[PDB]
RNA sequence: GUGGACAACCGCGAAGCUGCCCCACU
């Protein structure tokens, strides 16, 4: 995330990294203890993942870490990148083992339908990775953290070339140096009410991150929190 | 001065919802529970959803 | 204006329906 903040060290405790043939490639938010959203984009390719939660910086070791074997993908059935990039861009993971949960393992909120979208309404969200710390640079040593303005559907439309669809949205600056980036990508956009944080977006494509009048682009949560509930649903 | 879901979220910390009466009725997300004010959200397990326990 | 692609002083109605608001003709 350029532009952002280091977070504090369990400020997100939801966050999840992403390790395959390289280390950091993506991101992710826990559902439940066997269970890890991400972008559907982040597991097309069929690489034996691997997820760590509690996580802090990814170059040292804060025995606070539990990584997990992905035993099985659900990519939103609809998603076909030939198609559109940007589109279904949403996925599941399930844990060979499940996770413990305390203080630096924690899952995110998920809300539903309605109460989702009046979340994402407020305006204002929380997105988080260890992505690149500048439009092209090196993985982020620690967490990073930055607060995504939503902006309106014509408006980024009329300065990003793609079309929007209802299960899209975006966020960011116009002529800033904020966004997310690459690695950044299956993390979650999240909005926090009265001190509790729920899952409003998963950030989608970051490359090209902070270009002067290019705004951030997320995978609208609210139309896929039944499929959420439904496929992560413990028993 | 009447209280429905669509002023304040009827004062609901987390979810709102109407009823037939002239009140509402507050909700919270799974691992929260109702404050005894009806009103409030509060943990019902060890590590609820969406919360730092760390600072 | 015409053709193609797409919740807005929160329009219809429980599963979505409508289309105020980019591209070619200007
Ligand atoms: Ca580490
Ligand atoms: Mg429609």
């Amino acid at each position: 995330v350029v532009g952002g903040e280091d977070a504090k060290p369990g400020q997100f405790p939801w966050q999840v990294v992403l390790n395959g043939k390289v280390d950091a490639f993506c991101g992710g938010s826990i559902v439940n203890e066997k269970w890890i959203v991400t972008a559907a984009h982040c597991v097309e390719t069929g690489v034996k993942i691997t997820v760590v939660a509690g996580e802090h910086n990814i170059e040292e070791t804060e025995h606070t870490e539990q990584k997990r074997n992905v035993i099985r993908i659900i990519p939103h059935h609809n998603y076909n990148a030939a198609i559109n990039k940007y589109n279904h861009d949403i996925a599941l993971l399930e844990l060979d083992e499940p996770l413990v949960l305390n203080s630096y393992v924690t899952p995110i909120c998920i809300a539903d339908k309605e109460y989702t979208n009046i979340f994402l309404k407020f305006g204002s969200g929380y997105v988080s990775g260890w992505g690149r710390v500048f439009h092209k640079g090196r993985s982020a040593l620690v967490l990073q953290y930055l607060r995504v303005p939503l902006v309106d559907r014509a408006t980024c439309l009329r300065s990003t070339k793609f079309t929007i669809y209802n299960n899209m949205f975006c966020a960011g600056f116009h002529e800033g140096g904020r966004d997310s980036c690459q690695g950044d990508a299956g993390g979650p956009h999240v909005t926090e009410v009265e001190g509790t944080s729920f899952l409003t977006g998963i950030i989608s494509w970051g490359e090209e991150c902070a270009m002067k009048g290019k705004y951030g682009i997320y995978t609208k949560v609210s139309r896929y929190v039944n499929w959420i509930k439904e496929k992560t649903k413990l028993t | 001065l009447d209280v429905t879901c669509n002023i304040k979220n009827g004062r609901c910390e987390q979810f709102c919802k109407n009823s037939a009466d002239n009140k509402v009725v507050c909700s919270c997300t799974e691992g929260y529970r109702l404050a005894e004010n009806q009103k409030s959200c509060e943990p019902a397990v060890p590590f609820p959803c969406g919360r730092v326990s760390v600072s």
